[PDB]
């Protein structure tokens, strides 16, 4: 129950439960498959 | 969810453990690519590492102090701490600072808690309950000059009155001018040759001003204000390397000269355990 | 008895909170409303009405004359007036727009700047108004001025010209109190050809100038105005 | 061939024609109307003299010269003596009215000058003394003569400083009130229709004026060479939808 | 909502930027009438400029003071601040005043907050909790004469009792006699030759009276009352030019003589930037 | 939920979301179209 | 008036609790979000990027 | 609710304003029995004069 | 919502909205019509 | 335990407020009402009865 009118006044947000490290761990242009050779 | 699957002997032409790090990727290698594993489940979600959780607890961001005393003959209230202010900023106290600067841009609502406690250094009598007034003074608003100016009327400016010993709490929406707050800014406010460099130019969010509403009693009373800040509804972009050297200034990246080696030297060889 | 816990902030008085209160006058019946023309709902409604700018600020005591921008017959190439666009300060500051902007911390949007010509009907003139977006200096000659937002105004039957300063900005809000990073540009005006008076006529002619906000406009984060203060409470 | 420019207003037994108008303003976009029952309070049936009061009265003329500061008239005061409008006024306890104001000033295509014609609802004047000195009655009830902002301070009178609208606000912002300019080069008249604006449904016509009409030179008058240096300004005003109520003995007012 | 539509080159006989300001209109010209624009959306509603919002925060409207002391031998309680009153009015403190006088007629309910803090100037002992009584005394009601008159019985008159250091809060419906409150009034109360001119005649809303209920202790205690007022359910008609000169009196428009130029003089030419 | 009986005791009103500047910006008797000549 | 009882802990400030508060700036409209590459949601996302180890610590 | 109805000239044999107070009654005479009135509504209920309100503070 | 068991403990009563002055203003035995003669 | 916040005005006594209170005499039974002629409901009922005016005030 929100007792207040504005959105800033609500409690903390709830877990992204998004999670996708590939923008950080695999930003390569041509896709690399694990097990296939790195450099062909 | 499985944390590890079962995997047995391998004799392949398909080697997942040989890679080329020059590419910039961190290939997702697992225990089961190089030893024989058994199934195990995660039993865990990663709840407490969510950025909302990481930045979402109150941190002390500022400690100031004001006193209640006879202003009779004081030529400069501000200077007597008859009231004081604070040039709002979140980078002055450095525990919360290292946490935020793990990101480049950050967006969130703030919840402030203000604790005010009183001290009577000079042996005293009866302390009459002091009421603090915290008022937000945004950029381009009549800054207050005495502890009882017309400014304190605060007819258009949000102000909270609470008692010393108590706590005040309220929450302010994300007031940034852009889409996010810059944790870093490699720019200037304009292309002058001598203008300051950093964020300080970017982060002029105005100051907050405190005073006691009470007139003076016979003794003097020191009131020390602690401002706590909790981020709620957090959004963070672009992770960066954590801060290694100590901080020297609000808003610049500068570290102190003749600082000490930050990497612990081995007591022994490279070969040592 | 239901168990409760009180949180931090209990008992505080926040001048901006909005809650219910007991009525001191239970059951009282207010006077009926009758109809009155003119109801205002938003300050955004009124900052779109244009008002005069004391552009000619060069006097030494407030006078009707600082509303008049003078024009000289037969000058060529030269500059009529110049000003920066800090709507919360300087010429703008006493105008209704300036005066309202000062109740808020941030503004964004387009401005409408118009000039009404008051010279004899048998005279003629062509002026250029130029808006210079942030990043360059106030133009120093028309050549410099004409490379940015501009309108050649031809003085005719239609007495006023409405120039718009379109919102040109990186950051989506600027501060109303003058700030650098957040600065908006310059506005200048020059003779395009020149003012020409008919025979039997002489002297200076004046332009009146107005400012109002486009429907585009946004103002946010209310605060107190530097435009009013006091030293003791008034009495009757 | 209709132009915004030519107009005819016929009201009662009197007609005005202008061949050089600049549209007309209707305050707050509302046209004068009678007092509806739903808004009524006094139980008295009202009197609506119609055409005998709703006609055009031309006040005495003013003279714009290069030194003029501006003039100010109050309504219904300015009309306190015009024909049957005025009688009705002194004889009923309450009355209510809207007006058509037509300000006239013609020159030639060699003159320059620009007047602001503005209507200010509830124009409470300031004492030039400062402090909390009041402005006596007579001073705010000049009658058809109106107040001449270039006349001298008098005692018990209002301040007559133009950059301050006679009240502590700047001339430049008067444009938030219904108004129209007379720019010799464009215009030769100004016309404003005023609906009745008050916080009560009907009021006293003598203790309270509900609008001041103000004509202020802003771009100074500039006549052609060796022309006489002045022009007359004439103000003609017509009560419209007038209603009077609470008839009796006939008010006696100061001075 | 679009803030700007896309618009390209124009070579017309239809010129929206030439107008005649003599007409009294402000023609609704937009950026796209005179430059080439691209589409952009507003992303904004104009929420915080609603008049309910503008007049809806608490503003300090009055600061008074009363003291608790032995009334023995006081011939004039009112005069000893044994109790004091206030001739209710909203025009005495001038921050809120400029805001209201942007309109001619205004109609709203009021929410009052009253903060009372105590001061003990003369070196003291134990302060026994004082209870303030605020009572509303409307026009034609027995004004109180001593700090403990029959008046304070207040059997028909709303009164609130709260403790010094605390706050009292209650809300009073729109008590105006007409349909709106006049922010301005160019009239008199009758056609006399010397009767006051203004609103003061119109706005006689009676006074509010405060006192301490406690009898006296051995020391003296100063209690200072601050009344805050918040408009709720606001309705405003007929905008006017903002106040330029300083105020001198409650209820008159009068400005001070030899005031200073209110328009900032240029440091330079008309041509200056 | 109102806890109190009288209307004055309720919280602040809610946004007009009315907004019509034409009574102030265009109180002219004969309608002016943008683009058409001001004075005909 | 509804009868209540307050429990132990009333009035405490726990830096880790998560509740509602009045907004000091009623009705204010924040700047629109635009898109920015790089959003982080979990610290678990970033500790999977490898970084260099100063293994040769002997200096 | 109407506070006053509209009423015009009268020339009758039916005089509501002449009564005999000796009877002990207060005859319910209204403005419209003796002057010409216009319609007006009450806009009011008499809420704050209820005895519960009068003795209830 | 009453939180208490007894009726005395409830808040103030609510407006009679009864209103009939005739017991006080016209307690006459034979009915008087306004407009008809008082004494016949 | 449900989290609460107290507002300005807590603890005040406003002589005009109207709320519930505990009964000191739980379960007591008041005397039955009998009929009494003359009940008044509004002060507006009684100000319509006419009374004499001391017009001749000159004594
Ligand atoms: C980066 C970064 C982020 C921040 C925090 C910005 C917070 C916005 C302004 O903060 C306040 C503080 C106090 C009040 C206040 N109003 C009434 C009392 O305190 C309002 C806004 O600062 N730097
Ligand atoms: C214009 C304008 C508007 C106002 C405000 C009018 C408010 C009505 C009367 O105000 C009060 C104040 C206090 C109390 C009160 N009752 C018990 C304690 O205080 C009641 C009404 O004043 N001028």
């Amino acid at each position: 129950i929100n007792y207040y009118k504005d959105a800033a006044s609500t409690s903390s947000a709830g877990q992204s439960l998004s999670m996708d490290p590939s923008k950080f761990t695999e930003p390569v242009k041509d896709l690399m498959l694990k097990g296939a050779p790195a450099l062909n | 969810t499985v944390a590890s699957i079962s995997s047995g002997p391998k004799h392949t032409q398909k080697v997942p453990i040989l890679t080329a790090n020059e590419t910039g990727a961190t290939m997702p290698v697992l225990p089961s690519d190089s030893i024989e594993t058994r199934t195990t489940y995660m039993h865990f979600n990663g709840s407490e590492t969510d950025v909302e959780c990481f930045l979402g607890r109150a941190a002390c961001v500022h400690v100031t102090e004001i006193q209640n005393k006879d202003a009779t003959g004081i030529d400069n209230h501000r200077e007597a701490k008859l009231f004081n202010d604070w040039k709002i900023n979140l980078s002055s106290l450095v525990q919360l600072r290292k946490k935020l600067e793990l990101f480049t841009y950050v967006r969130f609502d703030s919840e402030y808690t203000i604790l005010a406690t009183a001290s009577q250094p000079d042996s005293a009598n009866y302390s009459s309950n002091l009421v603090v007034q915290a008022m937000y003074v945004p950029p381009g608003a009549p800054n207050p000059k005495e502890w009882d100016d017309y400014t304190w009327q605060s007819a258009s400016n949000p102000s909270v009155f609470f008692k010393v010993g108590d706590t005040s709490r309220f929450s302010v929406p994300y007031v940034g001018l852009a889409s996010a707050y810059n944790c870093f800014y490699d720019g200037y406010s304009h292309d002058d040759a001598e203008t300051q460099y950093g964020i300080t130019v970017l982060s002029h969010m105005g100051s907050m001003a405190f005073r006691i509403v009470n007139e003076h009693d016979e003794h003097k009373t020191l009131v020390k204000i602690r401002v706590y800040h909790r981020a709620k509804h957090v959004e963070a972009w672009i992770p960066r390397a954590p801060r290694a050297l100590p901080y020297t200034s609000i808003g610049r990246t500068n570290y102190p000269k003749n600082t000490e080696p930050v990497i612990k030297k081995r007591k022994g060889d490279i070969k040592s355990y | 008895g239901l168990p409760t816990t009180t949180l931090p902030g209990s008992g505080q008085f926040l001048t901006t909170d909005d809650r219910q209160s007991p009525s001191a006058l239970p059951n009282y019946e207010p006077t009926p409303r009758i109809h009155i023309p003119g109801k205002v709902h938003n300050l955004l409604e009124i900052i779109q009405v244009d008002t005069l700018i004391p552009m000619n600020n060069t006097h030494t005591k407030d006078e009707v004359n600082s509303y008049l921008i003078p024009l000289n017959a037969n000058r060529q190439n030269e500059q009529v007036f110049g000003t920066n666009l800090f709507i919360g300060d300087g010429v703008f500051k006493t105008t209704l727009l300036g005066e309202i902007v000062q109740y808020y911390t941030h503004w964004s949007g387009s401005l409408r700047f118009s000039l009404m010509y008051t010279g004899p009907a048998l005279s003629s003139a062509k002026l250029i108004l130029a808006y210079t977006p942030p990043g360059a200096r106030g133009p120093q000659d028309r050549r410099e001025a004409m490379l940015g937002t501009h309108v050649v105004w031809d003085i005719g039957l239609q007495s006023t010209i409405v120039m718009t300063i379109p919102w040109t900005s990186g950051v989506q809000f600027r501060y109303t109190d003058p700030d650098t990073y957040t600065s908006a540009g310059f506005l200048s005006c020059w003779y395009q050809t020149s003012l020409i008076l008919p025979p039997e006529t002489t002297g200076q002619v004046y332009l009146l100038s107005f400012i109002s906000a486009c429907p585009d406009f946004k103002l946010r984060l209310m605060k107190d105005t530097q435009t009013i203060s006091q030293t003791v409470a008034l009495t009757e | 061939g209709y132009s915004d420019r030519v107009q005819q207003i016929t009201l009662g037994n009197s007609t005005i024609t202008t061949q050089e108008a600049a549209n007309a303003v209707v305050c707050y976009a509302e046209w004068p109307e009678y007092l509806p029952d739903v808004d009524a309070s006094d139980v008295n049936k009202t009197s609506k003299p119609d055409t005998s009061v709703c006609r055009f009265y031309t006040l005495d003329s003013k003279t714009w010269t290069t030194g003029s500061k501006g003039w100010c008239w109050k309504l219904p005061d300015a009309l306190k003596d015009m024909g049957v409008f005025g009688q009705n006024m002194f004889f009923h306890s309450l009355g209510r009215s809207g007006y058509t104001v037509h300000v006239q000033c013609n020159a030639t295509k060699f003159h320059s000058g620009c007047l602001l014609v503005v209507v200010i609802p509830e124009h409470q004047l300031a004492s030039h003394e400062g402090g909390n000195v009041s402005v006596k009655y007579t001073f705010t009830h000049p009658g058809e003569r109106g107040i001449d902002l270039s006349s001298a301070n008098e005692v018990g009178g209002p301040v007559k400083d133009v950059l301050y609208n006679m009240n502590g606000t700047l001339l430049g912002n008067l444009l938030i009130f219904p108004h129209q300019f007379i720019n010799l080069r464009t215009n030769n008249t100004a016309t404003i229709v005023i609906p009745y604006i008050n916080s009560v449904p009907i009021d006293s016509m003598t203790r309270h004026n509900n609008v001041s009409l103000m004509v202020i030179p802003i771009a100074p008058l500039t006549v052609p060479t060796g022309a006489t240096p002045s022009l007359p300004i004439t103000v003609t005003i017509a009560p419209m939808c007038t209603e009077f109520s609470g008839i009796r003995s006939k008010s006696i007012v100061p001075q």
